[PDB]
């Protein structure tokens, strides 16, 4: 009889005295006193820790957790992955527009198409476009900048569009978040409030993993191919029979592949290795590098790499792997002549102080953990305005109106009739009426 | 237009009308078939191609559909889980969730959570040269309120209560019957099925039943339909990687904790690698006998785990030959059964059988000897 | 220091200890186990038994850190492909003169062959305690742990049994303890007198002499008729002076294992081979 | 192994060696390192790195490496130079004291431009296979019949390689454009990105462009070329925790004090038109 908190429910089936237990940090300790592990960490009582959106505590050995709902996330990367709203990771190589998300299941508010399109000469195929419908309005995410089509009217369902690090935000004030890389990554985020009610390539979010392969005809299958193949948009669109293996069919370029995605499993990584399983983002690296063959294949690279650093980020492992040699980034492109304020902030974990924010204006999630190049505004005019990315003073940032910035003193466009706008000099938009017949 | 298929496309419409034949206000333009533009109320089913009529049912695997106006409308049917342990360390949970240990202990694979049911061990050990190759060696059950303990040892010499015993062994709560000398089949009337088998590797098979959904806790996981709470440890909070969450079910307080290995056996012995490719990349060729099950399985993890084992162990054949013969059992359990997949790979041992005994795929619990006949209802378990 | 093999079967490590290990089927000959990386592993293939005297070697692997190199009697491979000799990698060097195969490394490693008989490698001090090889350990101990690791003196045979690899396609026995022969001591003035002649002058400082004329003394019994096997250990004791710093002279006479070139070329010792 | 350059033309000092090895699977080669032979003393460049061998025992004919923007520079006091962006490029920059007494691949520095074809055996030949397979070193490498067309053995990466090598022609470069022809720097950035078709093909094209731009600097036309989308580069890195004092310097016009020139040390020539990260150190 030898207990070891850790044995604890196993039920010792098969050193300390009677009643003290040992710890496995020292000496033996009572069972009120023992500690909690999580990913080969040791806490003592009484402490704290938070998981994704609830907080925790070490109580008895025990861990006593908050009961709220997080968020939902799908995930779409490289040349065909998918990660659905239950985690169920798969692979698809498809050509057509695909429905990513949508609530018309079988009346709907809202769906996210993506456009799929050949990227190689192996077969695989990349999303390089982003369709959003919301309500009537459609946003379209598409070379690098979010265009804007069919504006409802008046309805006009609130949104906002803004750019974090390296990636795009754009959220939806009814509780959709979608964030785009620019180059073929994509998150969806959902509220708990859409739970169990969607249907598309990122499941249905019902918190259960064997009904996520459910047709567009409401059937479970068991293949891939069928899956996908059921969302296609355009009926003459072909279909999907087998996919592709790019290392098999680019045998000399394997070697390069193998060497370069190595670094995963290398000590540069030591710390994140025990937080997040690096297989099978070791695979998506070297399953990309051996396809990108027909010209810029060290952005295949670069990117595969980022998405495994940014999850070790958001466990907590805040790692700096870029180096002038390795995938670098050129950050102080965007300082003033000489004076140096942006600098490369390799975790994102910093808050600072927005014309947007300063006006009580709030998102819902934390977007904390994001790479790219961050300000540092100076202390003569500490607010950064984000639509010209510039550090001005409290006074003179702008007045965000109708998702269109506005400079201070410029008069505001408005759609509407008799009314003329200004944005004042003290970063206060206000409109007047004209009677030219129209009144007050 | 609406197709059939792709129902309320108008609402998301961007663009502007023309000319053209089109469909009247009603009777959308029927896609599945080739008619013209029939009713809504008329749309054909299909499934993997067969076009099923408005009214045709089906049983998929675990449940039954009927062609409603459409789409299908589907509803539940009970169907059992499976956890398996299979090779040197390869656990497959309730839930899938495949995962590779590599542990030197034992452990609880699975035991009812009320207080008493039973308990399912597992004795995961070095078995060659290096710590990087395990091997399973003794599987204990410990069931009756945990009054009585069996012991499966890796050579037959199944014991009870430390006391050898003679099989076939019936009592009132569980069974165990040997029907062919190379596998040992225990049925436990709470609802749980073992098979142990003992050639060319030792192997074990749990099946439960569907009522027992969460209740359920051990290497094979909670058994609740979700594969990412599989690692759930028993003091609340979820594991990320296959090590740490199994270091926590630990049977004896005296054993080590044990780290995952983050390398390719087929990179650290080369003169291995050509022989496992040459052989594992039979699993992919639709020519070879294993190519029939292409329909049903997809072979992928099979043939990286075939190439894993087969580089990793010293006893390359064997593994090879453990590996291959997984495949063939999760093939012959949906219909499709490899009839004389032995004639190249694994005959080391097929023409070896006694005087007038031959080597059987069909070798089923009763078609045993006279006695067996003598009762007939005795020992039939079915499942 | 230097590992070498040559003649009958004969064996030295980096601490001397030279043994007769005659296997046949294939050895560890070096590694590196450091335990966290293997940085390099040379492993030696020998033939299924030319004749009673010699004794040759198939093909060497040698694999350094991300390559492996294939030798064979006529071709070098690297990486799967042929290589037309010599190559100038950027961390390897392979050249091919007539009478050696040469191959050096960025990581200390030099590897010197003759195609027939004679094997020696070369590495710098940083493999100290790391060395598991065939060549045994390389902490400069002379034969501290490579025969006597538990207490127990492993007899020659049985330690070059464990230094197997096994090839999951053929199954090879290992050899089995030969009857102990007599001490052939009868030969040993011959054996010192041929070996410390006049052309061997500066190297009697260099090199030791005991373990190279006990090596002569089987030798000499163990190979009788022809000189075809006495005559392959003073080669490889003057390979060790002139890898040294030393300058042999002249000993091959007309009825001394001599050895012929085409046209007026003349066999010589420490020349230049430029 | 090819002979840039020697003085043993027919007893000479030095010599200069390259070693060419192939890039790619259409049979085009590259050099990947160097080495320097004066006197006795051996210096290879290799790795990026500066290995010294058979250092000899009292002569040690004086030179000095360092390293200057992204290029690394050994200059020897008897008149040589050699400049190397440790990839591909090699600048060797000769006196004038060594006028029409040398040869190799570089020609015989003559002023003349019709014999610089003279074999190793002093013949001139009209190809260029023939007078290049004269200055191989060991006898037993093969001997080259034809140039490889990249572009024609790799149709498929033609239509990258063409559009991202345009730049050159662009309007980014106009200022340039009437004091350096592009046209041979243009054809070779598409024969380079035809062929780099192992790995890594977005580090042949910035040297490419460099090429070209270093030119353009040189002639009086500092142009700023580099963009977060486009052949980045990451200067800061060096800077300690959070104090500016790297910069990217677009064309090096910039001298400073450093602890040699602080004694009265002096090159003998201006590379003052390499690009890279300067410091701007403080003023305590
Ligand atoms: C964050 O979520 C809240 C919760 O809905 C959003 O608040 C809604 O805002 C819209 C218009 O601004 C109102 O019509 C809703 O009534 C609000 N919800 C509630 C519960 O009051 C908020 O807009 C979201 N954040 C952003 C930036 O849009
Ligand atoms: C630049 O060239 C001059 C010209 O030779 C070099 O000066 C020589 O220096 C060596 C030793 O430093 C003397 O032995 C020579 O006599 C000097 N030459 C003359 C003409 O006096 C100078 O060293 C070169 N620059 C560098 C950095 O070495
Ligand atoms: C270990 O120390 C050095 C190398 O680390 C070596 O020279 C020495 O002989 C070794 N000694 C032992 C006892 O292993
Ligand atoms: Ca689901
Ligand atoms: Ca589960
Ligand atoms: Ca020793
Ligand atoms: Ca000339």
């Amino acid at each position: 009889r030898a207990l070891s908190c850790q044995t604890l429910a196993a039920g010792y089936y098969h050193v300390c005295p009677d009643g003290l237990m040992d710890d496995g940090r020292g000496g033996c300790v009572v069972e009120k006193e023992c500690p909690c592990v999580h990913n080969n960490d040791l806490y003592s009582s009484g402490a704290k820790i938070k998981v994704d959106c609830n907080t925790c505590t070490c109580k008895r050995g025990r861990w006593v957790c908050t009961q709220a709902v997080c968020h939902g996330t799908c995930s779409i990367y490289g040349s065909g992955h998918y990660i659905t709203f239950d985690g169920k990771y798969y692979d698809f190589d498809g050509h057509c527009s695909y429905v990513a998300v949508q609530d018309y299941c079988g009346l709907g508010s809202f769906s996210i198409i993506t456009e799929n399109v050949p990227c190689g000469t192996t077969g695989v195929t990349c999303s390089k476009a982003i369709k959003i419908f919301m309500g009537r309005t459609e946003l379209k995410l598409e070379d690098k900048h979010r265009v804007v089509i069919q504006r409802d009217e008046g309805h006009h369902v609130a949104y906002t569009t803004r750019e974090v690090g390296q990636y795009l935000v754009v959220e939806s004030s009814t509780g959709i978040i979608v964030i785009w890389d620019k180059r073929t990554t994509v998150f969806i985020k959902l509220a708990p409030s859409y739970k169990g009610t969607v249907c598309g390539l990122c499941g249905n979010f019902d918190h259960r993993s064997n009904n996520d392969f459910t047709t567009r005809d409401h059937m479970v299958v068991s293949s891939e191919l069928d899956f996908g193949n059921s969302w296609k948009e355009a009926p003459t669109c072909p279909d999907v029979s087998t996919n592709p293996e790019p290392c098999s069919l680019n045998p000399h370029r394997r070697s390069w592949a193998e060497k370069q995605c190595s670094i995963l499993k290398s000590s540069v990584f030591s710390i994140c290795h025990s937080k997040v399983d690096p297989k099978p983002f070791y695979e998506a690296c070297v399953h990309d590098s051996c396809s990108c063959d027909t010209g810029g294949d060290c952005e295949c690279f670069c990117s595969a790499v980022a998405s495994y650093a940014q999850e070790c980020t958001k466990e907590g492992a805040c790692v700096f792997w870029r180096t002038p040699d390795l995938c670098p980034i050129f950050c102080d492109y965007y300082n003033p002549p000489h004076e140096c304020e942006w600098h490369y902030e390799p975790c994102g974990n910093r808050s600072f102080e927005t014309c947007r924010t300063i006006n009580g204006i709030h998102s819902n999630i934390s977007v904390s953990y994001l790479e790219g190049c961050y300000p540092r505004c100076p202390k003569d005019r500490p607010i950064y305005e984000e639509d010209l990315k510039k550090c001005v003073t409290a006074d003179k940032c702008g007045c965000y109106v109708e998702d269109t910035h506005y400079p201070p003193g410029a008069s505001v466009p408005t759609e509407e009739t008799c009314k003329s706008c200004v944005c004042t000099n003290s970063s206060q938009v206000v409109c007047r009426p004209e009677e030219g017949f129209c009144y007050w | 237009m609406d197709t059939c298929s792709h129902l309320e496309v108008s609402s998301l419409c961007e663009e502007h009308r023309m000319d053209g034949c089109f469909c009247p206000e009603g009777t959308v333009y029927d896609d599945i078939g080739d008619s013209g533009c029939v009713p809504v109320s008329q749309c054909h089913c299909r499934l993997h191609g067969h076009l099923y009529t408005p009214g045709q049912e089906i049983t998929n695997d675990c449940e039954q559909c009927v062609c409603n106006a459409g789409r299908w409308v589907c509803k539940d049917l009970p169907c059992p889980g499976t956890c398996a342990l299979e090779g040197g360390s390869h656990i497959t949970t309730f839930d899938g969730k495949t995962y590779t240990f590599h542990g030197d202990c034992y452990y609880v694979l699975a035991k009812g959570d009320h207080n008493d049911s039973y308990a399912l061990l597992g004795e995961l050990a070095p078995c060659g040269s290096t710590d990087k190759q395990t091997c399973l060696k003794t599987v204990v059950l410990l069931a009756d309120k945990k009054k009585n303990v069996v012991v499966f040892k890796s050579d037959g010499s199944v014991l009870l209560n430390e006391l050898q015993v003679n099989l076939p062994h019936v009592t009132a709560s569980f069974s165990v019957f040997r029907p062919s000398s190379y596998h040992i089949m225990v049925s436990m009337a709470i609802g749980v099925r073992l098979q142990v088998q003992l050639a060319p590797v030792m192997q074990l098979f749990v099946t439960l039943d569907q009522a027992s959904q969460g209740q359920v806790q051990g290497l094979c996981g909670n058994f609740n339909g979700l594969e990412g709470d599989d690692f759930k440890t028993a003091s609340g909070l979820v594991e990320a990687t296959g090590a740490g969450f199994a270091n926590t079910w630990k049977a004896q307080s005296s054993c080590h904790d044990k780290l995952d290995w983050l390398d390719d056996p087929c990179s650290l012995n080369i003169e291995s690698a050509n022989y496992a490719e040459h052989w594992c990349s039979l699993l992919k060729k639709t020519e070879t006998p294993f190519g029939r099950c292409h329909s049903a399985v997809d072979p992928a993890e099979y043939y990286k785990r075939c190439k894993y084992d087969t580089c990793n162990c010293q006893n390359n054949e064997d593994c090879l030959c453990a590996a291959l013969s997984s495949y063939a059992r999760a093939c012959t359990a949906k219909g499709v059964m490899l009839w004389g997949w032995r004639e190249h790979v694994c005959n080391k041992d097929v023409g070896s059988c006694p005087n007038s005994q031959v080597f059987l795929y069909n070798l089923t619990t009763c078609q045993q000897t006279c006695r067996s006949l003598s009762e007939a209802d005795s020992h039939c378990l079915e499942g | 220091n230097v590992c070498s093999t040559w003649g009958n079967f004969h064996y030295k490590t980096f601490d001397g200890d030279v043994f007769r290990f005659p296997g046949l089927c294939d050895y560890n000959f070096a590694s590196d186990c450091r335990g966290s990386y293997k940085e390099f592993a040379v492993h030696l293939k020998r033939g299924p038994g030319q004749a009673e005297a010699p004794a040759g070697v198939e093909s060497i692997l040698l694999t350094i850190k991300d390559d492996t190199i294939y030798l064979t009697r006529h071709l070098a491979v690297l990486n799967g492909a042929v290589v037309s000799t010599p190559h100038y990698s950027p961390g390897l060097l392979i050249e091919k003169s007539d009478a050696y195969t040469k191959v050096y490394s960025r990581a200390g490693l030099t590897l010197m062959w003759n195609r027939e008989d004679a094997l020696m490698l070369e590495l710098d001090t940083k493999f100290r305690n790391h060395t598991c090889g065939l060549c045994g350990d390389y902490n400069g101990l002379q034969s501290y742990s490579e025969f006597l690791s538990d207490g127990v003196l492993f007899s020659p045979l049985e330690f070059g049994n464990m230094q197997k690899i096994n090839q999951p396609d053929v199954v090879c026995e290992d050899p089995e303890e030969e009857v102990a022969p007599a001490s052939c001591s009868e030969h040993r003035a011959e054996c010192e007198r041929l070996l410390t002649a006049e052309a061997f002058a500066d190297c009697q400082d260099l090199v030791p002499l005991e373990p190279y004329l006990r090596a002569c003394q089987q030798d000499r019994c163990r190979c009788p008729g022809g000189d075809t096997c006495v005559c392959s250990t003073v080669a490889e004791f003057s390979r060790q002076c002139s890898h040294a710093g030393g300058r042999p002279g002249n000993w091959r006479t007309a009825t001394l294992c001599p050895k012929t070139c085409p046209g007026n070329l003349v066999y010589l010792e420490s020349g230049s081979p430029c």
